[PDB]
């Protein structure tokens, strides 16, 4: 299975993806505007700027 | 060479942050260099019973 | 690093438990419906720059009278209101209210910021004002 | 009132009491069922590792619940995690299974 980050309980996939994710909390490992994740359903919602040409599960 | 500009090189008793800004603009100042971080908005949202 | 501008400018140890991907709970008002409803309310409204000058100097916009502009402005917003919640005629109307609102004004290019009329633009008025007074060689 | 603060630099992650006390993931706890229902996913990834191998014990106040039974042989080895974790996963803000 995909392995999670303990701070926000998000379902990360890759170690590069985890080290990109944890910098949003502020720790240093080894872009988009808001990151809201729920607690009772597996559905995170993110926002991205209005000019970017893709919106693949992006607000 | 204008000695009135390059003050903190030529003045032997000058504090390093002294500016003569209303009278003469001068080059060779002391600038503070930063490196900040702008994290995204984040919130873990949990329900109340 | 480069960031583009939007507008036009001047120039094998462990494998922990707990995780799953089963998705038993469904959204009870519906997350996608609330997404689509929040989208339309997210938009900031348009402006009007009617009566305001451009860079060159004249006030941009139409030539229609102010009150006639307000009346058919409200009628066009009623026609736009009819298109959402698709009907033949709108229900929540902006024109043909029971109230007499005949002293209402909205902005148009008929006036300038000085107070005078704008049948002739300010650029051509300034050009004729400075070109009435010239003199050539002998 | 309950919040979960993450553990940093080796400290145990703590959770808040109704008396406003931060306790580590250990001991004897008492939950209402609706709390676990309203946060049934965020609590799995934080709690399930400490119930299986660790020393954390939870009494979930429910009142009434339908049950099932599964019999085993006392000559053979038997474990209950593959049923228990299935139940703890399938708890939902709307429903619970037997
Ligand atoms: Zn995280």
């Amino acid at each position: 299975h995909g392995y999670q980050c303990h701070v926000c309980s998000a379902v990360l996939f890759s170690p590069l993806d985890l080290d990109a994710h944890v910098a949003s909390h502020g720790l240093h490992g080894n872009r988009h505007i808001t990151e809201f994740i729920s607690s009772w359903q597996n559905h995170p919602i993110v926002q991205v700027s209005a000019d970017v040409e893709n919106r693949k599960t992006a607000q | 060479i204008p000695v009135e500009r390059y003050n903190i090189l030529t003045n032997p008793d000058a504090p390093p942050t002294q500016i003569q800004l209303p009278e003469v603009v001068d080059l060779y100042n002391v600038v503070t260099r930063y490196a900040y971080e702008t994290p995204p908005i984040t919130a873990v949202v949990m329900g109340v019973p | 690093k480069r960031i583009p501008r939007k507008t036009k400018g001047k120039s094998p140890a462990t494998a922990e438990p707990g995780t799953s991907n089963c998705e038993h709970y469904k959204a009870r008002p519906g997350i996608a419906s609330v997404q689509k409803a929040t989208e339309s309310a997210e938009l900031p409204m348009k402006n009007n720059d009617e009566g305001t000058p451009d860079k060159r100097g004249n006030t941009k916009g139409a030539l229609v009278n102010e009150h006639v502009e307000a009346r058919d402005e409200a009628d066009d917003a009623t026609k736009k209101q009819a298109k959402d919640t698709e009907k033949a005629k709108a229900q929540v109307t902006y024109s043909d209210t029971g109230i007499n609102n005949a002293n209402e004004l909205s902005r148009s290019g008929n006036v300038d910021n000085e107070g005078g009329s704008n049948q002739k633009p300010m650029s051509t008025r300034i050009a004729e004002a400075t070109s009435a007074i010239v003199s050539k060689h002998p | 009132d309950c919040r979960i603060s993450f553990g940093m630099n080796g400290a145990a992650p703590m959770i808040r009491d109704e008396t406003g006390m931060m306790v580590p993931f250990e001991g004897n706890w008492i939950f209402p069922l609706a709390l676990w229902q309203m946060n049934t996913r965020y609590f799995n990834q934080q709690f399930d590792a400490w119930i299986k191998t660790g020393e954390l014990r939870i009494r979930i106040e429910m009142g009434a619940y339908p049950y099932m039974l599964h019999y085993y042989d006392p000559r053979q080895y038997a474990n209950a995690w593959n049923l228990t974790s299935a139940w703890l996963e399938e708890i939902t803000p709307t429903s619970i299974p037997s």
